[PDB]
RNA sequence: UAGCCCUGAAAAUGGAUGGCGCUGGAGCGUCGGGCCCAUACCCGGCCGUCGCCGGCGUCGAGAGUGGACGGGAGCGGCGGCCCGGAGCCCCGCGGACGCUACGCCGCGACGAGUAGGAGGGCCGCUGCGGUGAGCCUUGAAGCCUAGGGCGCGGGCCCGG
RNA sequence: AGAACUGGCGCUGCGGGAUGAACCGAACGCCGGGUUAAGGCGCCCGAUGCCGACGCUCAUCAGACCCCAGAAAAGGUGUU
């Protein structure tokens, strides 16, 4: 999987074909984060085959719709659970972020386990993602934003090189 | 690029005859004018038999002709053969069949005309029939040569029938081991 | 599927390919079809004599689709002008070589 | 081979219906341009006449 | 600008640079006529870049522009009068040349004749007095 | 056997008046079926944590 | 417990992320939009080979995918005092190019290649039989050439 | 040194890998336009001269793109 750009949460349901042995299969439901609806129903046949005795040729999916949240304006605090495969062994990991949407959260996880653990986009598996409200977030860089009357300046500002005169006569004041 | 073929894309058949015979070149120019204008096939079969080599136009004998014309349905048709008609002597009686060919021999065209036949070439055939309607087209035994009986599997393995090349068919020439089981082995 | 890119088109991306990159065959010799008579003279045996009745069989794959698709010369599409991504990994794995199901309607327009 | 959908009357040599497929879809995206801008001013002139 | 021939297309020639033999730059035991390199290792047959091109069929000029002089006529060398009156019916598409063997007496003879018959000759003022 | 139920099944459709299309076809793609979620709702599943 | 950096960590002419260099990146990891080019792909031109062809209808009198005459019955359209009928052209005596049939002309697809095999060569050298009412002291062969050309090329021609 | 399957160099250029038989693209008549492939976008060198986005890392031997041209056990209150 590439995680190309920001992701997009999909809610995919699917079932295996009705055999003469068994009618009415249970028609499982998952929650897949993917850049488009082709990868979403192609990670869906990876997590189902880990958990049931099913695969793509004996099954199908019957709904691949994007679910998108009830608050793209209210700021949220998410605690997620991972299953990354490291170089030495594998692990289990809880991890917190804080952004407007789960499209901006689990993308922010994928752009960071690649940073702080070198975990490429195919190893890491998402278990469950639910928000947790204020003063339950243990992770300290979240903990400093449970703070009303919050403030800080913009120290040491620099931007837009080469854009102006290439050889100006003006030393750039950083405010 | 396109593919990985081994090329047969150049066809290898005859398109203009390798003989510088100016009379056959006046019969190609007649027939390939009539091959693409007839909207039929009898010219286009004659037109490619004027291309063929000296071997593949074998000499049709007289008695193959007067046997294949005695079938029910060939009673007054004018037999056409591309190649030379040589007379046989093994038959005794020659009917008044009408033929049309290049180069009937001197003795055959006596024996056709004395019994009241008529011989033709391929220029008074076109006037008689541009379609070539009402004819039978014949050809001699193209595998009749002594060359073709040298050709088979190999003159050494089982069921040969291949006539191996010796300089004289006789005793102590290719008859000692390979031909009899008492000396060496038998093929 | 390591070497191809196959998906399911919709109707105007089958309507542009026939009109712009469609080429017919009579016996051999790929011709510009460019008429209603270059189709019906060689394929009016099947009742799909005109242009849009040909494109109706190729979309709703119906009666004479083997006889209709083998009439068409293979569509010689130009190089994709928007770009591609990595060319050798699957379209699941970020690349573009395989089953993509409706993103091929984007890609037909870039190939043409 | 002149390109269909880049000159007209090569569409009409090959698909003769596609002229009257077109002046249905130049009317109905002109009269529905009329239908919007008349109504988008109708809630804009009613809000204006209040002041 | 004498006799104004017929139709001239704008002459394209694919090359004006006269294929030289490989390694004719280094020696004078090698004349500059082309012979193709049938060595096994050399990098002209193997066609590396930045080197001498070798002639193949792609450089052949257009069929209505082949053997065309830049004037627009086509040369055809004659030797006396009686083969210059073969060229009366081609006096606007084909032109005459007088061969070097033809002496200046005869070359003075067939330069008035090619003005009556209105043919361009390409060397009228040669070996004159 | 499939020629022998293509002989008597040929003449059975011959006196019946149709164009039965006895020739067998390969496995066609799945036509648009229609599922039922009677009363209850799909059971959510998600990958298990790692254990040895 | 594992990511980075450090220790572990020594080799002989002066030396290698290719180099100069690089530290709010020109390093590492995950990604986006742009943008640059191969003899690759697409469109167009031109050459050649191959595949299926097209014309001896120069028939300006030729036109046929049904053609003729022909009498026994009726339709319009011909010309009236409601009956009904050949015109072989002519006031122009007229209408380009072309089919070396071994030549043209059309469409279409492909093009790399040693060893090797074919086909082509109006490329070349020396002689012979024919042929050019050829060539020349009013200057041949040869050779030279910062002279002008042609051929894709083997090579050729003209001026000096 | 010896094999099996298939591809490839030998017989084969070109783009990229600084350079190279064999890697990664891709196969070649001569050309003008357009676009991409593998790759790249400080300057040699065509192109980020984007107000590119998110985190990590300081070396007194930094690190810096398949084959590929230098490395391990073990250790650190160096830092997340
Ligand atoms: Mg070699
Ligand atoms: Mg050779």
């Amino acid at each position: 999987m590439k995680a190309s750009g920001t992701l997009r949460e999909y809610k995919v349901v699917g079932r295996c074909l009705p055999t003469p042995k068994c009618h009415t299969p249970p028609l499982y439901r998952m929650r897949i984060f993917a850049p488009n609806h082709v990868v979403a129903k192609s990670r869906f046949w990876y997590f189902v085959s880990q958990l049931k005795k099913m695969k793509k040729s004996s099954g199908e999916i019957v709904y691949c719709g994007q679910v998108f949240e009830k608050s793209p304006l209210r700021v949220k605090n998410f605690g997620i659970w991972l299953r990354y495969d490291s170089r030495s062994g594998t692990h289990n990991m809880y991890r917190e972020y804080r952004d407007l949407t789960t499209a901006g959260a689990v993308t922010q996880c994928y752009r960071d386990m690649g940073a702080r653990h070198r975990a490429r986009a195919h190893s890491i598996q998402i278990m469950k993602v639910e928000e947790i409200a204020a003063s339950k977030c243990r992770r300290p860089a979240v903990k400093q934003f449970h703070d009303s009357k919050i403030k800080f300046p913009l120290p040491h500002r620099v931007l837009r090189r080469q854009h102006k005169p290439r050889f100006t006569t003006k030393r750039p004041n950083t405010f | 690029g396109v593919d990985i073929r081994h090329n047969k894309d150049r066809k290898v058949r005859r398109k203009e005859p390798k003989s510088q015979d100016i009379y056959l070149r006046l019969l190609v120019k007649l027939y390939r004018f009539l091959a693409r204008r007839t909207n039929s096939t009898f010219n286009q079969v004659v037109l490619k038999r004027l291309f063929m080599s000296r071997t593949n136009r074998p000499p049709l004998s007289l008695s193959r002709m007067i046997r294949k014309m005695k079938l029910p349905g060939r009673e007054n048709k004018t037999a056409v053969v591309v190649g030379t008609i040589t007379d046989d002597v093994r038959v005794q009686e020659v009917p008044k069949l009408k033929v049309c060919a290049l180069r009937v021999t001197s003795r055959a065209r006596s024996r056709i005309l004395r019994a009241g036949g008529k011989i033709l070439t391929f220029d008074q055939l076109a006037l008689d029939s541009p379609k070539g309607c009402g004819t039978v087209l014949l050809s001699g035994p193209r595998k009749g040569r002594e060359v073709y009986r040298h050709f088979g599997k190999a003159p050494g393995t089982p069921h040969s029938h291949t006539k191996p090349y010796v300089r004289s068919k006789g005793r102590k020439f290719e008859r000692a081991r390979g031909r009899r089981a008492s000396r060496g082995y038998k093929n | 599927e390591p070497y191809i890119a196959w998906g399911y088109p919709n109707l105007k991306s089958v309507n542009e390919l026939i009109y712009k990159r469609g080429y017919g065959k009579i016996n051999k010799k790929r011709i510009a079809l460019t008429d209603n008579a270059l189709i019906a003279r060689s394929l009016g045996k099947y009742g799909i004599i005109c242009m849009e009745d040909l494109i109706h069989e190729i979309y709703t794959v119906g009666k004479r689709f083997k006889e209709a698709n083998n009439f068409l010369w293979p569509f010689k599409l130009s190089s994709p002008r928007g770009g591609m991504k990595k060319k050798t990994t699957h379209f699941v794995e970020g690349g573009d070589a395989g089953n993509r199901e409706d993103q091929i309607n984007r890609l037909i327009r870039r190939m043409n | 081979k002149k390109n269909p959908l880049k000159n007209l009357r090569i569409m009409l040599k090959l698909n003769p219906y596609a002229k009257t497929m077109r002046r249905n879809t130049i009317l109905r995206q002109a009269r529905n341009h009329k239908l919007r801008v008349d109504k988008a001013a109708a809630a804009a002139a009613a809000l204006q006449a209040k002041s | 600008a004498a006799l104004r021939p017929l139709v001239k297309p704008k002459i394209v020639k694919k090359r004006t640079k006269k294929f030289i033999r490989h390694q004719s730059d280094r020696y004078v035991k090698i004349k500059r006529n082309w012979r193709k390199p049938r060595g096994i290792d050399n990098r002209v047959r193997r066609r590396f870049k930045g080197q001498i091109l070798m002639p193949n069929i792609g450089y052949g000029s257009n069929k209505k522009t082949k053997h065309m002089l830049p004037s627009g006529f086509r040369k055809f060398l004659v030797h006396n009068v009686k083969e210059l009156e073969v060229l009366l019916m081609c006096n606007k598409s084909y032109c005459a040349e007088i061969a070097h063997n033809v002496s200046s007496k005869n070359r003075k003879a067939i330069v008035e004749r090619a003005a009556q018959l209105a043919i361009r000759v390409t060397n009228p003022n040669a070996r004159l007095r | 056997k499939r020629v022998k139920e293509n002989d008597q099944k040929k003449k059975e459709a011959k006196e019946k008046g149709t164009w039965v299309q006895l020739k067998r076809q390969p496995a066609p793609p799945r036509e648009a079926h229609f599922v039922r979620t009677n009363g209850k709702e799909p059971e959510l599943l998600e990958p298990i944590p790692y254990e040895f």
